[PDB]
């Protein structure tokens, strides 16, 4: 029981490695989302709720399942319950018992890496939370920012050094594109958790509105 | 109870009473009928405030479900396929009148649209222009009839809204007129291509004053 | 177990190298289906949805079962929701949630390969979407052209150097014939078009005597 | 409300009236009963708008349904095999009237098919060469009795059917006849070698319009 | 464990179990399609009537094949009465051998030791070439235009055949053929045609007086 | 409406008028209710063109899927047994058919009706009728079965009891000579069932008519 | 390894058989004769299934009587939903083929066991009497004079291949075969039956005590 | 309809009518209601030729698969359990009459059984002598018990069963009589140590002409 | 898993389990069939009733063959009841436990340590010779006519027995031949004794214990 532990956690941790990266960061506005991503029709960032977003790294059609699921479960517990009980920490547990399930029943653990980020509330005063799910259900509680796919640790550190608590949407934009080199619109995919907006935190920046922030 | 709804160039309004009873017995007089479903459609019942918000909660669910999951929202005639098969759900009661403004319509004038359902759980587009359902439909409609063609813009087809269900509550016991004395008047919803907003108390108010100066 | 992994991705792509070659390419009036199948009543190409087409290569009883659970799903998707919620793209997340899941938890891989294409609606200008789905549930989206079964690196280079963006139907058939040879008339060959100038249905089969015409 | 379907030499003509009601009270004007279901058929129901669409709808599915994954479309007996299966199912109401063209029948000439159903869910083809379903049936098959000998082609049998319609209508209130203020008239499909095709508007307010002025 | 393994074992134990039972030849002929095994049994039966212009013909272990006749006749009669007696094809009860075969081969313990063949012929008053379909132990599906061998030894069958085949062979001539070649009399042979001239049912079985005569 | 069949030397004949009717309004007037179900069986239902087609038809595939899956069809009583738990699953059906096995020839046709409670019940009398003219039907071919000596003849008999029928209950229909529409028959011998042709039927109604006026 | 499976399940059951007593079945003028090397008086080998038709098996008790079992019900079953006639040896032993088979590559143990299905003629009929082999496996091997399981089937095979007659007399193919068994007994020590094909409907008869003494 | 049933010195007779109605008209003539079920058994049901030969039928089957299955056949008391089960599961119509011979019994001249079933589908032992069931049953039971007396044997035993139901018949319009036109006559069994056997029509047909004859 | 590798290794596994219990003796006599066995315990039963005229008796591993006591009771009771209480006899019992057992040792884990005798004597004033089953852990079951031993080691007691029997043995004489066989391979404190006698109206079996046995022996 020792020898397919090991073996599982290398199946999927060398997936992860072969797919493309996608960084979260804490910004003045909410949270950012910029992942690579030549696609214009597959995404790896998605809304999930009113104020939760979805990120992911890996396998598309094994984390688009997990995207799918988690929507199901926020949309049922937010109508069986409040709006408010749909949370990031709520959402981020429910995909680590998912995960935890798939590598210990399922013939080849899921080849993912998911990052779960809620803001605040409008008009409300919360430090925006990041949640890092790896592929054997493990859960780890990020206060600035997570670093999924590829190779983390070139893109972790040039991270470590130029983060800036509160940056601007423009600054902050410049500081991710420049760590995911080390490690233009056509290989991107970028999305906000915007606190400033009433409800739907969840807003894309494409095409002609992204290139001006560069 | 009485909601009416009516297509006017550019767009859709749709309005409701305020009134519930038990019986002969008034039980609300603050009753929210009307509401907002997306960024395009509302929908109105004409029962109490629970089934009026519960399934206007549930429907609204069920569109965004669908926008998260697809990325895009469902066309028009996906929107009336889902209440359809939401109202068949419930009735194995009042039945639901949904108006929405079709984005994806070749003819913005003509994009509005009204939906209603008869007992069996059947859905309809109304080519008439406008429709009511509740306790106080017949006296609307034939209200509306009347006043139809002075509709058009929103503002006009408002004022003939509001007037129908003045018209309603005035030979309905079932329907609430406007409330002079509390400040309670009919809530409404106009759709256009900028979206469903909720008009404000104040339009309504100055409304259903000016109807009531004019039949006096 | 990464033994396991790289013995069924063989088993996979052996039986894949081992079936017949088939070409889907974007033309001005849409996609063009051709496929080298001698018979007359096994067919590799197929109709999924309105403006959704079908084509594959492999195992004939493997995909002639991905065929009809796609048309399965594609009929219930529009008859829930609408015909405009059939998309590719949706047809084709479907074809590799279930390939993948065959990958994982069956006893053999599916020894196929597929490509799921769509054209624009009618009265609408949108570029024509191809979709290539593998035996272990990935997918890639091609701008240009698909090639499956076979041996695919002769008849993929034979085709980058003469394809064309906006070719007629008489033309981009020509330019698929010919690498599909390099590496074949009526008899042996099954043709179709997703033509985005119809109503609605944009499959129609080219046989016979149109085809000869259009040879 | 009322549905006639009718055999000419070379096809089929089906058409339906455009009212309903619930109970006495006029709810519709505009109501569409008779719709396409494939290139070679189509269904009428004297039902509701919701009735009539949803039915022709599901049926429409199932019959393309087969068409994809058998690679051919179902033979004629195999389309009224599938639709009383349908009509069986949902009875354990109105009951469908379907009129096709068999494209693999000997004699071209009579290939035109009309199926009724019965209370029971029967099917029957009609070989009287015409046939009528609802309130106003009775009266619509005893005009074309009388006109039926006149029936010489798909002109004529279009003229015939919207003859027969308006029977019904000037002797069952439930049946709408041809409202020339508003400019509604009966819609009709017409199907022959060539396909189902809808019949164009102006084409049945013209025969409408000499039928009136024939009778004043 | 090892999926290319078993493969192999299961794909070896299946051949070895159908070339150590005897032959069955189906090939085209003018009047129908002809069915001529080897069968010194009176009762236990290779070949059979599936539908009205559809046969079936199988080699292998017994039990295995009837279980596969009778599922077949099950199918048929359940499609035909659910839709129209035309939705009936070979092409339909072909792909669903396939399905079948192909299920067993990798869910159940011991694959099928059975090589089955589906035949077609045209309707009463219709032109329509026979169509002749192989279905082999693996669910592979393959359309044979002029004639199928199954069981045994193939290669000295299939090239006897090969050599003295005709198109439009009257049912005397292609009789003595396929006689020939399966060495490549009455109480070792079982002798069956699907009569494209018969009204409904197709198939007929010539026995004893009536097969010598003709032999 | 009214399905009548009898028994006569070699053979058997079921015969169907072509009414039927939604209370006292005429629905139907080309409608066959006796059809062939297998090469020595037929099978009349007095009910709608629905129920009689609908009927025989999945009897005919029931006796045709055993006859594939055994390869030799059903007894004539194995036959009879799988129509009783037909009609007893599920309108009461007259089977008419010639037993190959018996051992007179002669008389080997075979008549079999259903009760109310589903019960079967195979006739001795020589003959029978079902629905709303049976007894009509019967009490004519009571005067009338000593003139039955071969196939023709029992044809004539036949149609005979069926006009009778019709001449006394408005829900069976008699020849209708303006349309040319008459009743429907099978007859079944030594060599199978086989439907009779509308004009052997017309002459002998015909020649009825005539005798009655 | 599945070949090495197929292999070790297939000596396991031979070995099985081996160890058993024998059971010869042959065919003669009057029916079928069941010959078996039985001490008990108990326990028995050989069966009535149906009418006409008989078992008799070798191997392992529990096994083959679970089995004869479960003939008996599916022949009763069978006579009762169709006709007795349907009830044939031949439909008997499809189905030990179809049970064995299933056994054999499903269960962790194949049955130890060989079966004998045996059918002579109705009354008054002219048929020539069946006889099928049913082996552990499900193979099925039509017989048309003898059955030899259990024990030592060569030596037994054999010494009836030189001694059988066609036509054989009761009194004459019973030495026969007891002679047969002999190269591989009395009253106390065998259990013999009859198919006779004389009987109006039950074949079946045992011949047992002092009957079976003026035959030896 | 009606069924008799006496024990005689040595064994038991059944005889049963051949009428059969549908209300007022009379259904059927050659009605056989009572069937020989095993060797040394008998069953006779007062209701349609299908409900007396599918009862008999199945009760047949019962009994000998029991038989085949255990090598002996059922005891008495286990043949009138096994039947009384089957009554109570059609329960959940016609109450069934069985006739029957004892042959573990120590006395054989009182061996003979007769068993009746009541409306809740319990079982009687009847210890009178005879028993009937049926419309003319209290007619034909008040005649058997003046006419017992005189039953010494098989003969005159199958005279007084006879005689019961031609009283029957006498008085009840829904049990037939002799049919001397048409040569019908109630058919019988006699069961004694030498097993059942169906009573020759012949037979019936002189104690019925004798019966006749005497009443004159 | 190897079929034959496996057949071995549970063959040895129970036939291994049934050597290191106690022995049980079943033999024939004139009024019946009598059964002997090696039990100190006064709670724990290893021969019982089965039904009006069969008895069983048991060697092995006491949770397993006390399971099968209880089913075959439960068999016999629903059989007796469903149909008459003739049905019931040693054949039908024998062959329904061959059918348990065999299931076992191919479905279930660990095979039952145990082996089974069925014994079955005629009914009230009729002549038929006693049956005696014995039922083995793999469902072989064998038909014996005068004796059958069970557990711990037996050829010694199957040999001392081979020798010293007799076809109508007294009561007092085919025990005391009994506790003599068993003790090739004991008394009041050590034995547990029961015969299915046949003189009996309807239920056979019946215990001799204490007092009564020592008189007996």
């Amino acid at each position: 029981p020792e020898q397919a532990m090991r073996e599982r956690s290398e199946l999927a941790r060398k997936g992860i490695a072969r797919a493309k990266s996608v960084v979260a960061l804490a910004y003045a506005g909410g949270v950012l989302f910029v992942a690579e991503n030549p696609s214009r029709s597959l995404q790896k960032i998605s809304e999930l709720y009113d104020r939760v977003g979805f990120a992911a790294a890996g396998k598309f059609n094994e984390f688009d399942n997990l995207r799918r699921g988690g929507i199901q479960f926020a949309d049922t517990r937010g109508y069986a319950y409040d709006r408010r009980d749909v949370t990031g920490r709520q959402l981020a547990n429910v995909y680590a018992q998912t995960l935890g399930t798939i590598f210990t029943e399922q013939a080849k653990p899921y080849e993912v890496e998911l990052c779960v980020a809620e803001v605040a509330h409008y008009g409300e005063t919360k430090r925006p939370e990041l949640y890092r799910i790896t592929y054997d259900g493990s859960i780890a509680d990020e206060p600035h920012f997570v670093v999924m796919g590829g190779t983390t640790e070139p893109i972790a550190n040039a991270l470590k050094e130029s983060y800036a608590e509160n940056a601007s949407l423009t600054d902050a934009l410049r500081i991710a594109v420049a760590a995911l080199r080390a490690g233009g619109v056509a290989s991107l995919e970028v999305a906000v958790l915007d606190a400033n907006r009433p409800r739907r935190a969840f807003r894309r920046i494409t095409g002609s509105a992204l290139q001006a922030l560069l | 109870x009485t909601i009416v709804a009516l297509k006017y160039p550019g767009g859709v309004v749709m309005a409701g009473d305020r009134r519930s009873t038990q019986g002969n017995m008034i039980s609300g007089r603050d009753v929210r009928k009307v509401y907002i479903t997306d960024d395009y459609t509302a929908t109105g019942i004409a029962g109490t405030a629970a089934v009026a918000v519960e399934f206007a909660r549930l429907y609204a669910v069920e569109l965004e479900h669908y926008e998260k999951l697809e990325g895009v929202p469902l066309t028009f005639a996906g929107k009336i396929n889902r209440l359809a098969i939401m109202v068949r759900g419930n009735l194995a009661l009042a039945l639901p009148l949904l108006a929405g403004y079709d984005i994806h319509a070749s003819d913005p004038q003509s994009a509005g649209r009204i939906v209603s359902f008869d007992a069996a759980g059947g859905w309809n587009i109304e080519e008439e222009g406008y429709q009511a359902v509740g306790s106080g439909s017949l006296f609307a409609k034939s209200s509306m009839k009347k006043l139809y063609s002075q509709v058009t813009d929103g503002d006009s087809g408002l004022r003939v809204a509001v007037e129908a269900l003045y018209d309603a509550a005035d030979d309905d016991s079932a329907t609430g007129g406007p409330d002079l004395v509390r400040g309670i008047f009919p809530t409404a919803v106009i759709i256009d291509a900028d979206g469903a907003v909720d008009v404000p108390e104040s339009r309504i108010a100055e409304l259903a004053r000016a109807i009531i100066e004019s039949r006096s």
